[PDB]
């Protein structure tokens, strides 16, 4: 969506 | 990286390949580098050094492998390459091996958030992990010295960070390491970083996020015994990265 530094998915 | 195993983007989505253009038809890899924020990605100077000609590299984002396409990825041009003033090159060691570029892609936009494309964290004003923790590095760089090709898939192994007393014993690399370096190794210097991993990140956790905590500059050999990977440390630049990112 928006980029949460550090989070893989 | 010597050891590790292959893996995919969507397991270092923050991950940077740049490459250069040559005149000729080819393109070839040159670096690997980190997304900070929407439109600058970190590596180290040492890659751009020789050539500084920021028109003729691309960066791509979502890339799972080195010459073929991963679907999902991001191509971009650099509108910005900021080495590091003071960057300096003995028989050995790169000091202030970190540097910034600043990416643009053909339509006038920056990086877009996506399951293959993340930013990593910044540490805080000289906060790093303490030895002991483990980190992870990737890249597409060499799988053992003595290749002269890099591997079509991305790689990923696990080293531990070291301390600076340990790395500085005159049978390691003396004082050729200095506080703004981090050392990193593997207890049974088994897998490594490597020639062609230059500019990728050394990811360790910190304070509950994924940090980028060293960027891979240096190192004697490859997973050879009492050498450890030399990392420019990301925390001691802070004031300097920002002095140069901006806005969104
Ligand atoms: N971690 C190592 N032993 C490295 C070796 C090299 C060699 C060239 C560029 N970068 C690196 S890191």
């Amino acid at each position: 969506l928006k980029f949460q530094c550090g989070q893989k998915t | 990286i010597i050891g590790g195993e292959f893996t995919t983007i969507e397991n270092q989505p923050w991950f940077a390949a740049i490459y250069r253009r040559h005149r000729g038809g080819s393109v070839t890899y040159v670096c690997g580098g980190s997304l900070m924020s929407p439109c600058w990605v970190i590596s180290a100077t040492h890659c751009f050094i020789d050539y500084p000609k920021k028109e003729d590299y691309i960066v791509y984002l979502g890339r799972s492998r080195l010459n073929s396409n991963t679907q999902g990825e991001m191509k971009f041009e650099v509108e910005n390459l900021i080495l590091h003033k003071d960057y300096s090159a003995d028989t050995l060691a790169h000091h202030n091996d970190i540097a910034l570029l600043k990416i643009r892609s053909k339509e006038g936009r920056c990086a877009q958030p996506s399951r293959t494309i993340q930013t990593i964290c910044l540490p805080s004003m000289y906060n790093d992990p303490q030895f002991g923790t483990s980190c992870e590095i990737t890249g597409f760089g060499k799988e053992a010295s003595t290749d002269y090709l890099y591997p079509e898939q991305l790689k990923m192994t696990v080293v531990k960070l070291i301390s600076h007393r340990e790395c500085q014993q005159p049978h390691y690399y003396g004082s050729e390491v200095t506080t703004k370096m981090l050392c990193a190794a593997d207890p049974q210097w088994k897998t490594d970083s490597c020639q062609g991993d230059s500019g990728g990140p050394l990811v360790c956790s910190l304070q509950g996020r994924m940090t980028l905590t060293g960027i891979v500059s240096w190192g004697r050999g490859c997973a050879l015994k009492d050498k450890p990977g030399v990392y420019t440390r990301v925390s001691h630049f802070l004031p300097w990265i920002r002095s140069h990112t901006k806005e969104e």
